[PDB]
DNA sequence: AAGAGAGTGAGGACGAACGCGCCCCCACCCCCTTTTATAGCCCCCCTTC
DNA sequence: GAAGGGGGGCTATAAAAGGGGGTGGGGGCGCGTTCGTCCTCACTCTCTT
């Protein structure tokens, strides 16, 4: 007994259920309300040697379903379900398979042109343009998107040089969390002039020539 | 530098596209493409002949859908206000968007002063200063052979 | 007169070389700001209906 | 909520200041392929036996 434990009490039980193949329209109308709790009949009428399997559809729903069974020696076919609750369980094995036909011939088909046409309205298709499209690449003075960078770039204002001690201090103090710094990575931390924070960087640190990505600049002076 | 160079060559070959037209197809700004533009010129030697109202009218005209007889007036409206000098120191293409205005809402084919300004570049505001200066000589500007779908003295007053 | 080792022909895996980039650093320029008159253009915000 | 008007901002123009940031032109070396050197093996002679 586990969460991954399958309840196989249907198959000990060995009971019996058919397997159905039904068109779309039959179980669209049962989706269409799907709560009443009745869709229709299902009638089976035997005969000395023969035996036949119909279904009827609903009066209201409809506001003859002739069935044809199938040999399942073929293959061996099992129902199962898992429950919300993480409680998988067999429902039973499949004794039998049955298909359902459309009884008309001739105004079935006008139907099924209809579910064609109607799942034919996603089928986008190239539209002809009377008038030469006149409204792209229209005058401005600036791009959005330039000004918007522009304005950005007034605010934030250019970097200050600070006082050598408080970037000296700022340095060092970053060096614990990493053993090696990039330049361009060490200038978003210190917020710095690039120029002079080299000269600051020169002053105590060096620069090693590593062989895996480039040559990088480490924070120990030695 | 690229930019520019083609606003003067627009300029050189007689079918000036505005700044605004040229900036619309170039990710640099209008005002960067007027100083390569000047130094363009000092550096070359070389002059553009000012540009006048109706190097825009076919363009401008076209791009609104206007018939033919619109943009005729539209030319006419501006040039005559130019000789006339109601717009002193206004810029051509106001007038000119200013012009179409008055023609437009003349005919059957009216264009609102957003339509205008979208296509020419100009702010309603700057059409409705031209406009307002050149309303009240309209019936001279008009070409004389001129059909009024609504009358000279009915066209919008703002 | 007969064994291991070898010559030769011949096939299969690996290191140095050759590119072939992608990233970087160093000149060079531009931009920032301030002042002022000018006029047009344009944008944000307020107000009227 | 649509539309007009008021106030405010952008632009060029010169000129100087000092310095941050962007950009173009060279320089630097890591990593995916390619060929010759190196190494392994099947089928016959030879020195030693």
């Amino acid at each position: 007994a586990e969460r991954g434990e399958l309840d196989l009490t249907g198959a000990k039980q060995n009971t019996g259920v058919w397997l159905v193949k039904v068109p779309k329209y039959l179980s669209q109308q049962w989706a269409k309300a799907s709560g009443r709790g009745e869709v229709g009949k299902l009638r089976i009428a035997k005969t000395q040697g023969r035996t036949e399997v119909s279904f009827t559809l609903n009066e209201d729903l409809a506001n003859e379903h002739p069935f044809v069974l199938q040999s399942v020696g073929g293959q061996t076919l099992t129902v199962f379900t898992e429950s919300s609750s993480d409680k998988l369980s067999l429902e039973g094995i499949v004794v039998q398979r049955a298909e359902c036909r459309p009884a008309a011939s001739e105004n079935y088909m006008r139907l099924k042109r209809l579910q064609i046409e109607e799942s034919s309205k996603p089928v986008r298709l190239s539209q002809q343009l009377d008038k030469v499209v006149t409204t792209n690449y229209k005058p401005v003075a600036n791009h959005q998107y330039n000004i918007e960078y522009e304005r950005k770039k007034k605010e934030d204002g250019k970097r200050a040089r600070a006082d050598k001690q408080h970037v000296l201090d700022m340095l060092f103090s970053a060096f614990e969390k990493h053993q090696y710094y990039n330049l361009k990575d060490l200038v978003d931390i210190t917020k710095q002039p690039v120029v002079y924070l080299k000269e600051i960087l020169k002053e105590i640190g060096v620069q090693n020539v590593k062989g895996i990505h480039k040559n990088t600049w480490e924070l120990k002076p030695e | 530098i690229a930019s520019a160079c083609l606003y003067i060559a627009c300029r050189q070959e007689g079918v000036p596209r505005t700044f605004k037209e040229i900036c619309a197809v170039s990710r640099i700004s209008k005002k960067e493409i007027g100083r390569c533009f000047k130094l363009i010129l000092k550096a070359l030697e070389t002059s553009v002949d000012l540009i006048t109202t109706g190097d825009f009218m076919s363009r401008f005209c076209s791009n609104l859908c206007l018939p033919k007889q619109v943009q005729m007036a539209a030319t006419h409206i501006a040039r005559k206000a130019v000789e006339l000098d109601l717009v002193p120191g206004r810029s051509p293409i106001s007038v000119a968007a200013a012009a179409i205005y008055m023609a437009s809402q003349a005919s059957a084919e009216k264009r609102t002063q957003k339509e205008i300004g979208d296509i020419a570049g100009v702010a309603d505001v700057t059409i409705r200063q031209s406009y307002r200066l050149i309303y009240p000589r309209a019936p001279d500007l008009f070409p004389t052979d001129f059909k009024f779908d609504t009358p000279v003295d009915k066209l919008p007053q703002l």
